[PDB]
């Protein structure tokens, strides 16, 4: 129960009568009961790292024993709640003390224990059910978008012997009361987890579905899928912020948790203030994301510990949310921060330093993080299938991909995102480069488009080669300039700038594709790679005549059609309903048809 | 026999890291076998790693987080890890501590095996001379593997090392012109990773003759330093005792490395060159030295490692030692392989130690030798015209240099480049070899013996 | 459509193996069960107790 | 993936459920040949045994605990019963029904079948309407979801009924349209 | 007597009760008797590097005290034997156990006692004759190619009272007995010498002639003597195994020990495989060469800690038979794989480390084995010259030369074929660097060339220069190209291509190449050189005339006489005699003059 301090060095405080105590467990030290965690243990004297200031720990301080290690706490309660890593909620720190301040080894419950909640039991659940880990016996309405399926616990099983009837209850009621080889387990609304532990599943399944996000370049060449690993690049002018707010507000997630993980304290104040302002239509009205998001927030100054916690706060959140059978999608600000934190960690252990200073097993520890990512069969009795998204960027030093954090990401994840300040200055947003990016996941949704968009991954293949001739058609423009290109060179360096500047391109501002249907983008690339295909096949089959066709000749006569196919961007999802978009651009490509036969 | 009680003792001294430390041990033995019984029930598996008095340092394999000082018993074993081998284990799934994960019973042990092997009597060893066809015209022409060898896939991350090894396993046979078991370890393998493995050799009717040890990313870190020798040893047992031709796919070895760099720190031995333990290339060795045939016994075990050089660096400790060790490597390069060369193997850091006695007359075809110099003579020249022409342009390169470069293109066109599922044989990769080495006249061909020119050049 | 048919026809005889092959090891291990318990059973009962090689005096 | 122990806590749950679905599906035993197909799972519910017996029985191989198949015939079960429930006042008839639950065990993977979208859809507007306010939208939400839910009831998902297909197309625009 | 286990950290155990075991000296720990030497002694306990696996040895286990040190039996039966790092013979333990393996603490026989060796006693020799440290008093007919001299043991002396008559001797048997003082010694045909004490010579006579290699590069550019010491760093794959087992095969040494010291196992078995076919000409009669190569193999797994003792028993084997008049051979498969081990025990006692870890006493440890190699007067009353060639491989890692090992090899080893990783890869084996490579015997050897080979020495003078001229050149070309050089730089070029393609380059798995006779060696120098003179001197003869003779015209007109002397290399040593190759190359010469001659 209680222990002393024998002992304070810096962060470290020796605490003496700790016989039962556990490694990495959790322990409140002093009389402001600061956070520590066992680190070491000989005979009863276990050596504590102290999370916060130790300043003022005097010997004989009480040492309170928390039975468990770093454990967040899951429950109704968590969306719209800005954390700290340590499951600290700001939120309500600067609501109950009235400061600016954190106030030393504050002790505020992760979830207030005084809101009341709607609670409805499962309709089927009894006295004498058989009832395993992970099952859903009750739902709470914690929004009007978000109902919190409370479950059990993993590794928790029995027989229900008391199920509370439908009605207002708080995380510290008992709703459920359970019996297994005769021990009696009361379970509240709120259980704990451990943040270093994964949640088990029945099943992961493979990722077989797009995580959308309403921009072309993401949606279209590089697909990431629900249950997906991703990297983004994190500089000043990259543009982060778009892909953040898109996943946030326009993306099939249904559960978005942004987690800081140690950002300066402007940038955290920025993204604290805006992401609250975010709004999503759902069901005709205008909503706020923050029904569905959570917030794991935290600056540089905070304790390192809960700086390099946050990401395992952020992805144990998500897959409670997984398991309650959503699909979440986690954001990661910058991993290079929270690495950071893992040297600190490592230097004041005084671990040997592995490359470049980093810990010895960074790159175990990104691995085992991200493969925290994946869909899977939910575990529990209602058959659910629920995701993580991993969408965590990393920060290259000076534009570089070698350090080891960046190296390590690379390799663990299978998206890549490459946002580009280049692109940004040029004004093509999204700054998606489009060359460096990359995504492993189209051998995964071929079977999807095959389905559904059958003439996708053609249309996609086709565009990602035209952008490549280009690339590689930029250099030969200098040797021979454009008076040297060919007519074939011609149309693909006037499809490439095409697709770049009306396909990638698209401004989040507009009303009219701020979000794009992937039906919409589909049928803008069918549309421009039509183009590509029948002009490209006109030049080839008049070279042979003496009256041969010439890119300019084409442009002359169809510069309506170009036009035309520039101003696609320009219809809305909305108002130009699904049905009346795909019939514009049947028209459009009927008009080219026609265009381009009365030319040839 | 055992027959005595074992001993469990509650006098858990400290814990640091990884390493659980029991006093008033009675005669702790070394290597010994601990059982660790945490206060929740949770029941763990540890090594002695070290004895002094009545001490006992117990390298834990799952961690040692929730180890209390007061209620953990560890139990000792009284005896050295020894992993329970019967024929059975082919086609079925462990994790990496040999548990199966394939709702199967426990392995009905045939006999228990020392985890750790036994190395072989040198003279009782006998050399690799059969050829291994892979299909591979990299491996096949220029690094052909000999049945009993340790031929390490170097690669990185992203590239096709899974693919290839995959490939290998697939359409791997003698070149006489019988079945090959597969050991599998993999060690912190993404699942994405241990499901193309696993359901590859389903696809494959090879799943009877499989055995998979898998120890994925999110499991314990200090279980990749047994899942090896797991694996290894179940390889021993099928070879030189039940005389099998065991193929041994050892995935990440960096990860195997990198854990046992972990455990080196929490023990605070002397590093090596980037911070691995000054043992790491023993460790690496007591690993790959489980190969080879052996005299009066008609098995053999065939290893493949699969590492990833850190940042595609060749000369980091991981690829360096494991090539010092080893008997070649595939060296899989990121350069074609971004340029979409399947496979992206790069033959001139490619070697095979084995295929001087492994090619000739008899064994396949007598220009094989020859063809392959050649063939590294004329790339590594179209190699360094390519270095030169980035510098001087086209139009300075002379006749030979073109020639050179023609060669190089249509060797990573034709000779490289290669189907995934393309089973070439031997006779086919030199015939290719040869049709690439007939774009020089005679003369060019300085490595080729006149007798070898004259006799296959001209047709 | 048509290729679902074998799938009954292979599991079928899949099945009948199997239940060859367990009546097979129920078959040996009642012939050769009793001796084998008998012995196990004379094992566990001899203990012969002794002392650790490494004690001394 | 999962330990042994929890396997097979797994395994007696999904027995459970199974049992609950039954019952709550078809408190009336009329549905014979759903109950008889499910018969070597609904037996450890119909006699009381206990969570420790029958996880025992799972253990010993006893139960059905091929956790895959009781994971599939419980997802069949479900999607039925989800069926009936979307649509609870207007109830379905039993050969309906016994055709449908055919249809659903014959299908090769639900949880990407057309039915299972179409209940996905339903389920949308039925909790959506379970709690939207009366307004014009949402009084015609109400109607047009009430006429599907009989046309679903009448007919079943397990077509291609061109009524309930524009019903569900319909009903779905008017719900993501603006309130305003 | 017994001292008790008291700890075991790996190779190193700790031992109790042991107050008066001396330094360095043997102990058995366990009960299977591993054997293990003291390292440290502190208070009453002793610390054993255990030259046998220690796993499963418990605290309380026996150690016995052999209060000798670390020392190998000398005598017949030693040439044609594959012992371990402790000189047990692998074959005796094969046959004795039937097992592939090695088991832990087999105390076999070095040299077995049951074979009849033919001794024949020195004539001189009689009773009351006063005999003395390393006089042959016998010779044994081990076989056809060792007469191995039966010598008196170094320490001992005294008068002769009884010297066993000729006959067919075990080794058990005595054959000598003489007394000193009074105190009489009997000597059978083994003696048993402490491997880490230097077996005392009369003088150390300076190194002045060859070992002869089979490699062009190493005879001709970087001569080794017999009683040099020589290194072979190398990065993995360069080939110093390959020069190691060429060197083992073809060369003057009476005597060859290979010492296996750390490296593959396949490596030993293909040299049991090929030596025994190999044979080599004796008075007209063929006879292996394993009747004369001693192979110590201590395989890369096999115990860390029995690689020094692995490299001490092949030195003194070697000097065991340098004592008899031979010109043994010890080739040090990896240095580096000791240097290693020295680092492992050294970590295990918490030594404090030199550069990368390494003992600080690493260079001393690597100076004084080096020092046990130059050219002697051998010891005892018949004068002899024996010699003791240490040709130590070395295993830098990364191919880093600055490696702590491969520095202090630099400084004590005389000549250093230091490898080029390049050049493996691109096949050009020997791998050895002509530029950084270097022997410091060359001047000691010139003696030598000017009386067997004449016309040797100025070719390797030029040799050298060209190579030189043409990096310089290749340097420069790198950044420039070609079009700038001079004519005279071309041809510099042209030739050091030849040279490196075609007489630096060896093919060592060909029937032509694995052997290259000196006068070979020295053959194809002196027409490459001799092709080199010509056209420098037309080029420079005619540069002012108008028709100005240029490589162009000289490699057009020559493309027949170029290719001879690019397969020049090809000649056989053993299908084509010696006087059918001189012919050859010299009717080559001839070509070349009357082609140059008709040239200009
Ligand atoms: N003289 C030679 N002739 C032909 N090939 C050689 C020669 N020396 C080395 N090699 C090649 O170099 C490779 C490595 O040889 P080895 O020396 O055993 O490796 P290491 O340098 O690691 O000891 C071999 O596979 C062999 O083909």
């Amino acid at each position: 129960t209680f222990g002393y301090v024998h002992g304070v060095s810096g962060p470290v405080v020796t605490a003496c009568d700790m016989a039962g105590a556990a490694m990495y467990e959790l322990v409140r030290v002093g009389h402001s009961e600061l956070v520590g965690e066992i680190i070491r243990l000989e005979g009863d004297m276990a050596t504590i790292q102290v999370y916060e200031e130790t300043s003022g720990v005097s010997v004989g301080d009480p040492v309170l024993r928390t039975g468990k290690p770093l454990s967040v706490e899951l429950g109704p309660g968590i969306m719209g709640a800005i954390f700290d890593g340590i499951q600290r909620p700001l939120s309500d720190i600067s609501s109950q003390t009235q400061s600016i301040y954190i106030p030393r080894g504050v002790n505020v419950s992760a979830l207030s224990r005084d809101i009341k909640w709607e609670f409805i039991p499962s309709k089927n659940l009894r006295v004498g059910s058989h009832i395993t880990g992970g099952d859903i016996y009750g739902i709470v309405n914690e929004n009007s978008l978000i109902k919190h399926k409370i479950m059990l616990p993993p590794r928790s099983r029995g027989s229900v012997t008391y199920i509370a009837p439908p009605g207002n209850y708080d995380a510290s009621d008992v709703v459920l009361e359970l019996e297994f080889e005769g021990v009696k387990e009361k379970l509240s609304m709120v259980q704990v987890w451990p943040v270093r532990q994964v949640r088990p599943v029945t099943e992961k399944l493979p990722a077989n579905h797009p995580l959308l996000t309403g921009q072309r370049v993401l949606d279209a060449l590089f697909p990431c899928v629900q249950g997906g690993t991703t990297a983004i690049p994190g500089a000043f002018g990259c543009g982060k912020t778009v892909i953040s707010q898109s996943l946030s507000k326009y993306s099939n997630s249904d559960v978005i948790i942004y987690v800081g993980c140690g950002e300066r304290g402007n940038e955290m104040s920025e993204v604290l203030r805006d992401f609250p302002e975010l709004t999503m239509e759902v069901d005709g009205k205008v909503e706020s994301i923050m029904k569905r998001t959570a917030l794991v927030a935290n600056t540089s100054n905070m304790p390192v510990a809960a700086r390099e916690a946050s990401i395992y706060t952020g992805i144990t959140l998500s897959e409670y949310f997984r398991d309650m059978g959503y699909h979440v999608s986690m954001m990661a600000d910058s991993t290079s921060r929270w690495a950071e934190a893992l040297r600190e960690i490592s230097g004041r252990l005084a671990e040997m330093p592995a490359d470049s200073g980093y810990p010895a097993y960074l790159g175990a520890r990104l691995a085992s993080f991200y493969e925290r990512a994946g869909r899977v069969k939910c575990l529990g009795n209602p058959e659910r299938e629920g995701s993580v998204s991993i969408v965590g960027a990393v920060s290259p030093p000076g534009g570089d991909f070698s350090d080891p954090v960046t190296s390590a990401t690379l390799g663990i994840v299978q998206v890549f995102w490459g946002l580009d300040k280049k692109l940004a200055q040029r004004k093509h947003f999204p700054s998606v480069n489009w060359l460096i990016s990359y995504s492993k996941y189209m051998r995964a949704l071929d079977e999807y488009y095959d389905k559904h968009f059958t003439e996708f991954v053609p249309l996609r293949t086709k565009a990602k080669e035209i952008l490549q001739e280009e690339e590689d058609l930029a250099e030969i423009v200098q040797l021979v300039g454009k008076a040297s290109l060919a007519e074939t060179d011609k149309i693909t360096l006037e499809v490439a700038k095409l697709i770049k500047d009306d396909f990638l391109q698209q401004n989040g501002y507009t009303p009219y594709d701020r979000f794009c249907p992937f039906y919409k983008t589909v049928g803008m690339l069918s549309n421009m790679i039509s183009f590509y295909d029948m002009a490209r096949r006109a030049v080839e089959t008049t070279a042979q005549s003496d009256n041969k066709i010439t890119w300019s000749i084409i442009r002359e006569h169809m510069g309506e059609i170009l036009y035309k196919l520039s101003s696609m961007k320009f219809k809305d999802p909305v108002k130009d309903g699904e049905a009346k978009i795909k019939a514009d651009y049947a028209q459009l490509l009927e008009d080219m048809q026609n265009a381009f036969r009365s030319l040839e | 026999y055992l027959s005595q009680p074992r001993l469990t003792y509650k006098t858990v001294s400290g814990v640091n890291g990884p390493l659980v430390i029991l006093d008033h041990v009675k005669f702790p033995r070394y290597a010994e076998i601990v059982h660790l019984t945490l206060p929740d029930g949770t029941k763990r598996s540890g090594q002695v790693l070290e004895v002094s008095g009545s001490k006992a340092v117990v390298q834990v394999f799952e961690g040692t987080s929730g180890i209390d000082a007061k209620k953990t018993s560890c139990e000792f074993t009284g005896d050295i890890l020894r992993t329970p081998v019967s024929e059975d284990m082919l086609g079925r799934v462990f994790n990496g501590s040999g548990k199966p994960i394939d709702r199967g019973p426990v392995v009905l042990a045939e006999d228990f095996l020392d985890i750790m092997g036994q190395p072989i009597n040198p003279q009782c060893r006998i050399y690799p001379e059969e050829m291994i066809q892979t299909g591979i015209s990299a491996i096949d022409g220029m690094n052909s593997i000999a049945r009993g060898q340790k031929i390490p896939i170097f690669s990185a991350a992203g590239l096709p090392h899974n693919e290839i090894a995959a490939q290998i396993c697939r359409q791997a046979g003698l070149v006489k012109k019988e079945n090959f078991a597969i050991v599998f370890a993999a060690m912190g393998v993404n699942m994405e990773t241990a499901r193309f493995f696993k359901s590859d050799f389903e696809e494959n009717g090879s799943m009877d003759n499989v055995c998979l040890f898998l120890n994925l990313a999110n499991d314990p870190t200090i279980e990749r330093i047994i899942t090896p020798r797991l694996a290894l040893t179940t390889a021993e047992f099928l070879a030189y005792q039940c005389e099998k031709h065991v193929l041994v796919i050892l995935t990440d070895m960096s990860s195997y490395a990198e854990a046992l760099r972990e455990v080196s720190a929490a023990r605070e031995e002397v590093p090596g060159r980037r911070g691995f333990p000054g043992y790491m290339y023993t460790d690496l060795a007591t690993i790959y030295e489980r190969a080879g045939r052996v005299e009066g016994r008609n098995g053999s075990i065939t290893q493949i490692p699969i590492l990833t050089m850190p940042n595609d660096d060749i000369t980091h400790p991981i690829p360096d030692l494991t090539g010092y060790i080893t008997e070649g490597q595939i060296y899989v390069d990121r350069q074609l392989h971004n340029r979409q060369i399947y496979p992206p193997i790069n033959v001139l850091p490619s070697l095979s130690r084995l295929m001087k006695s492994a090619i000739g007359e008899g064994m396949t075809r007598k220009d094989h030798a020859d063809v392959s110099n050649q063939l590294y003579a004329c790339y590594a020249i179209g190699k360094d015209v390519q270095a030169m022409k980035a510098v001087v342009g086209e139009e300075a390169l002379t006749s030979d240099d073109l020639l050179y470069l023609e060669f190089l293109q249509k060797f990573e066109k034709n000779f490289i480049t290669q189907g995934p599922y393309e089973n070439r044989t031997v006779y086919e990769t030199l015939d290719i070899g040869w049709q690439l080495l007939r774009i020089f006249p005679k003369e060019m061909l300085k490595r080729i013996p006149q007798s070898t020119l004259s006799e296959f050049y001209p047709r | 459509q048509a290729a679902m048919g074998s799938q009954g026809n292979l599991s079928a005889e899949v099945e009948q193996a199997t239940r060859r092959q367990v009546q097979g090891m129920q078959s040996s291990q009642q012939r050769n069960r009793e001796r084998v318990l008998t012995q196990l059973l004379g094992m566990v009962c001899d203990v012969r107790p002794q002392v650790h090689p490494n004690y001394r005096i | 993936g999962l330990t042994s122990e929890q396997y097979h806590s797994q395994v007696v749950g999904k027995i459970g459920y199974i049992a609950r679905c039954m019952q709550t599906i078809d408190p009336e035993n009329n549905l014979k040949k759903i109950r008889e197909d499910y018969q070597d799972v609904l037996i450890w519910a119909e006699k009381n045994y206990r969570f420790e017996e029958i996880l025992e029985a799972s253990k010993s191989g006893k139960c059905p605990n091929d956790l895959d198949a009781l994971s599939r015939r419980s997802l069949i079960l479900q999607e039925l019963l989800r069926l009936v429930s979307s649509i609870s006042p207007f109830k379905m008839k039993l050969d309906l029904i016994e055709s449908q639950y055919e249809k659903m065990k014959q299908h090769v993977n639900l949880w990407k079948s057309d039915y299972h979208v179409k209940l996905n859809q339903l389920n949308q507007l039925t909790d959506y309407l379970k709690n939207a306010a009366p307004t014009p939208k949402n009084n015609f939400l109400r109607a047009m979801t009430s006429v599907l839910q009989m046309q679903i009831a009448q007919y079943g998902i397990t077509e291609d009924n061109e009524g309930i297909n524009q019903l569900f197309k319909l009903g779905l625009h008017l719900l993501a349209m603006a309130n305003e």
